[PDB]
RNA sequence: AUUCCGGUUGAUCCUGCCGGAGGCCACUGCUAUGGGGGUCCGACUAAGCCAUGCGAGUCAAGGGGGCGUCCCUUCUGGGACGCCACCGGCGGACGGCUCAGUAACACGUCGGUAACCUACCCUCGGGAGGGGGAUAACCCCGGGAAACUGGGGCUAAUCCCCCAUAGGCCUGGGGUACUGGAAGGUCCCCAGGCCGAAAGGGAGCCGUAAGGCUCCGCCCGAGGAUGGGCCGGCGGCCGAUUAGGUAGUUGGUGGGGUAACGGCCCACCAAGCCGAAGAUCGGUACGGGCCGUGAGAGCGGGAGCCCGGAGAUGGACACUGAGACACGGGUCCAGGCCCUACGGGGCGCAGCAGGCGCGAAACCUCCGCAAUGCGGGAAACCGCGACGGGGGGACCCCCAGUGCCGUGCCUCUGGCACGGCUUUUCCGGAGUGUAAAAAGCUCCGGGAAUAAGGGCUGGGCAAGGCCGGUGGCAGCCGCCGCGGUAAUACCGGCGGCCCGAGUGGUGGCCACUAUUAUUGGGCCUAAAGCGGCCGUAGCCGGGCCCGUAAGUCCCUGGCGAAAUCCCACGGCUCAACCGUGGG
């Protein structure tokens, strides 16, 4: 007889020094530049909450295991981990790099608007990028395909002007 | 520690046929005992404020509850803790709207707009019948509403059926029987929202309730309790049940 | 500062009617009450005497602003059903 | 108090502690031993819920039931026998199954003079 | 991640335990820049004791008065709206706190009450006829240190009492009209009796009057509804170094009492009732939804939120009320205090703050009834330490910062120099926000400006075979082990490795552990087969044929509250959080 207690959306590596986890966690890490390894382990915790439904949902059988199979299927597409014709046996050869993939820091980079990785974070922390007509300032959030189009600098942003030296900078490191 | 009746509902243990926002607050309005039961009921208050959307603050819905702006079937309503049920008509003339309170598919209450034709017709189930002094027959309704007949009409009423009765002048229009093919809705269980026709009905020893098995217009074929089925027509429904 | 209308009801039990509107403004501080109340009057000719501003909200990271009103048909009904604190607020009341 | 609530006792003969005290609700009041006498005593008591009850104290007079559906009052002399109580008898006590004697003959009683406040009788043949 | 690693030998293979490695909770060392959301913060020891302030009031449209203002007739006396107290009505039995006691029909679940009570509320059918009587307030006189309180006079009511009629309850004799699965029930006709109603009050609008309309009202009957009372089947803890227990006990016949059935109690008649399938007794403990952990089976906990149960310093009693034997009403006893003029009179924070004590262990003597609710009122409205808002706190989760870019140097996982760029944060302002503030949110000015610590460095286990000091001392060490003048293991400096606003230490639970083994352990030599046989309950039992569906399987109705758990969508920037649907 307890009330609920918020649990925590990550989990801790079984043993803390094995060298092999160590390397790979930190070749992850200096690639994304991101700042601590709970925020690996969450993006991991997700892969691995994905992978679990889909396994429990392979062997199930019914009206409910179906709904929530396509539920899933759509879910995952919208999020855009799986192309649109993707199948259930499709998610468990998703990694962590997919997920990576789509964090904000990451397509920041990817779309030019910033010329690394360290300065899509700072210009998403500073609030120079936005997200539909919404600014957004987390850079852990993960993008969704339909408006991943939509990413560009804030029309309040000095970076909205292109004859910002900082923006020609960054133009500059296209060619 | 108990030592008498309870005054406050909080909003967690409010009745489930209730479109209530159980953890917005602590307190929920105790329903003022009245026609109907607690789980096939609401209070008036959260039909003006939260269903219709006339006012914002309790304080506001009950100055419109006092200048007579609501109206239970025939007749004005001002406490906001009134229960409203099902089968239940509720009337605002100033705006010319009328509704019947109906349960919905996962047994929630819901309003179902009308006509000013049918604003005029509450049914009522026969709940039980007795005598009183006089040698005179007693009717008691699923609402816990009363009527009396004189002994000679005694046979034109039994319990399950159904009285259409004129509001809030209080005349009975007709009676349906409870028998097969009549249409019935049922009003709660598993298959809430449920009409179709009576198709047989089965009866147990000892205290245990009589079934009825109903036919929908898709020719499936569902049971039921007969207290759960109120009839409504006698081959088509004769009010709106949507 | 450009309002937008989203919303128009119209209460008849309390005499009112209920304006849910958006303010678009980048770059701009959320407009004032009174500057929102001049405008809307002077878009929906409403009464001045008659109208109050429940709330101008803000959000993160949005140029555009929430806002909602009532316009009631009489003085005497807005100061019968409107608290005393929101008249004061919108200046209504010199309390 | 008179209390009427649980046995102290399990049926196998365990003790059994009470977690609470008393209630009101549990609790009796004193026999009306209903005695013969020259003129009627009757008392009115306010029960749970605001309810009235009538206690017959002495009792004088009765109301002796024939086969046919006459009923007549009559006086109480002696109580004969009460099966209820050895002692009953002698002390001239009326209970539901007394036996009286009265002007008319031999009358068995057929009501609770301690919740009705009369003697009701039917004679004996 | 359905996992292993270190330790018994000169070396090997086993059994076996101990320790490492993970998660959660409570204290605690060092350290600390923010913002949101939540059901966190004197539960563990003391259900120990409390200064102070607050935590139940409301109704003037039930009644008579006192003070004020106005309109005046004008000595007369009339009409008003403001305030005040009193009588009277309702509420104060709900909410708030705690887990002491309780192993029990206390709790969960499914069924009964055809054996029962219910003020406030809803519907139908009826009634409101005639009389009497005090007293509060106010005036006179006081008593007493107070707490409290006496006498006389004069008054009204929706105050109290009486009569009548309706009506209730019992019993006897008849008819079967009704609901029910089934009538000790309801209905109808006679008879004997007991008990036994009301406020045609109040307000408003009309009406010359009479009288009429509307609202709020009063009493009885039949039903509901609301909150309960009682009863039954089933389920959930250890101890046999506790084996017999019970004597109103088990049952009955007749009664009493209760709102109700009942050994609940009484009189009489019998010897029954419980128990090795764990009685009785003792220990511990509020029960459940749930929470922690584990791949699961399972194991452990059940303070915070919800429902149910108990308690108000330890007990025992009663009054009033529909509801109490009543936390902020009453009486007595036992313990602990306070005022006193010594005659006497009062109190008990397991309510919100706050204090003492106890301990390793837990916060402001704050603001508001604006939101949700409850009581009162015809309504406006008033009150509410319930609730809402803020204050302190390394309570739990979610999102961030302590800069970024270009060039060039270096002892290149990073620092330095130069030239630029923003402002999450910090600082100062304007709106919006809020009951009013605050925080938050939008915008302007200045400026990288304000922001990193904790453990570890022999293996297990990622990290140095460098230097200086001590020298079987000082010390380190969860375990193995190190230290004796060449210490990678102690202290310190310089390097490094892990996590990071957190990181260590201790106690507790789960996994580890197939070291509790139904899944799924062992017993020749390592722990362990009774020294050996017969046999009672229990458990396990040969083949075929027919019958029943108890176990078993499939389908279908009534259930197992909500919150909590999973998924999809939608709303606070996403998230935590909340809403709508499915499970």
């Amino acid at each position: 007889g307890d009330p609920k207690r918020q649990r925590k959306k990550y989990e801790t590596p079984p043993h803390p020094w094995i060298k092999e986890r160590l390397d790979r966690e930190r070749v992850l890490m200096d690639k994304y530049e991101l700042k601590n390894k709970k925020e690996l382990w969450k993006h991991e915790t997700q892969l691995k909450n994905f992978r679990r439904r889909a396994r429990r949902l392979l062997a199930a059988r019914g009206k409910q295991a179906e709904i929530e199979r396509e539920q899933l299927l759509a879910r995952l597409k919208r999020l855009g981990l799986l192309p649109e014709d993707a199948v259930l046996d499709d998610v468990l050869s998703l990694t962590i790099e997919d997920i990576l993939e789509r964090r904000l820091q990451t397509i920041v980079y990817k779309k030019g608007l910033a010329r690394t990785m360290r300065q899509a974070r700072q210009l998403i922390v500073h609030g120079h990028i936005e997200v539909n007509g919404q600014i957004i300032r987390s850079p852990s959030y993960l993008v969704l395909k339909e408006e991943e189009d939509t990413i560009t600098y804030a029309r309040t942003s000095p970076f909205a002007n292109p004859q910002h030296p900082e923006r020609m900078m960054i133009e500059k490191a296209k060619q | 520690a108990r030592k008498g009746p309870k005054r406050h509902l909080k909003r967690l243990a409010a009745p489930t046929s209730w479109y209530i926002e159980r953890k917005a607050y602590k307190w929920a309005v105790r329903p003022r005992p009245g026609p109907h039961n607690m789980r096939t009921s609401i209070p008036l208050l959260y039909i003006v404020r939260d269903y219709l959307g006339y006012a914002k603050t309790a304080r506001e819905a009950r100055k419109i509850l006092n200048e007579g702006k609501f109206l239970v079937d025939g007749r004005v309503r001002k406490d906001y803790k009134f229960p409203v049920g099902i089968m239940d008509v509720v009337s605002i003339p100033e705006t010319g709207e009328h509704y019947r309170v109906l349960p919905n598919r996962i047994g929630k209450l819901i309003l179902h707009p009308i006509s000013e034709d049918e604003a005029f017709i509450k049914p009522l189930r026969i709940r039980n019948k007795r005598m009183i002094k006089g040698a005179r027959v007693q009717l008691n309704f699923h609402d816990g509403t009363n009527h009396i007949v004189s002994i000679a009409e005694k046979d034109n009423y039994f319990t399950s059926y159904t009285v259409l009765m004129k509001v809030p002048e209080r005349e009975i229009l007709e009676v349906l029987p409870f028998e097969k093919g009549a249409y019935v809705f049922v009003t709660q269980g598993k298959n809430v929202a449920r009409k179709g026709r009576i198709v047989e009905i089965k009866r147990f020893p000892m205290g245990w309730p009589d079934v009825v098995t109903i036919e929908d217009e898709e020719g499936e074929l569902f049971d039921t309790l007969k207290e759960y089925a109120f009839v409504v027509g006698t081959d088509k429904p004769k009010i709106s049940l949507p | 500062m450009e309002i937008r209308i989203k919303e128009i009801k119209e209460n008849k039990l309390i005499g009112r009617k209920e304006i849910y509107f958006e303010i678009y403004h980048p770059g701009e501080p959320t407009p004032s009450r009174k500057d929102v109340k001049g405008k809307l009057v002077a878009m929906l000719d409403l009464n001045p005497e008659t109208t109050v501003i429940q709330y101008i909200r803000s959000y993160f990271g949005s140029y555009i602003s929430k806002g909602y009103a009532k316009a009631y048909d009489s003085k005497e009904r807005m100061l019968y059903i409107e608290p005393e604190y929101i008249l004061i607020r919108d200046g209504l009341i010199e309390k | 108090a008179i209390w009427q609530g649980r046995s102290l006792k399990k049926p196998s003969g365990g003790r059994i502690v009470l977690a609470r005290k008393k209630r009101k609700r549990e609790l009796g009041r004193e026999p009306s031993n209903t005695r013969v006498a020259e003129q009627d005593k009757r008392k009115i008591i306010r029960t749970y819920g605001g309810n009235r009850k009538v206690r017959l104290t002495a009792a004088a007079y009765a109301n002796v039931f024939d086969k046919s559906g006459k009923g007549r009052k009559v006086r109480i002399i002696r109580v004969i026998e009460n099966p209820a109580n050895r002692q009953f008898a002698r002390r001239n006590i009326i209970t539901k199954g007394a036996i009286i004697e009265t002007e008319i003959g031999k009358a068995k009683v057929t009501s609770r003079p301690g919740q009705d406040g009369v003697v009701n009788a039917i004679l004996l043949e």
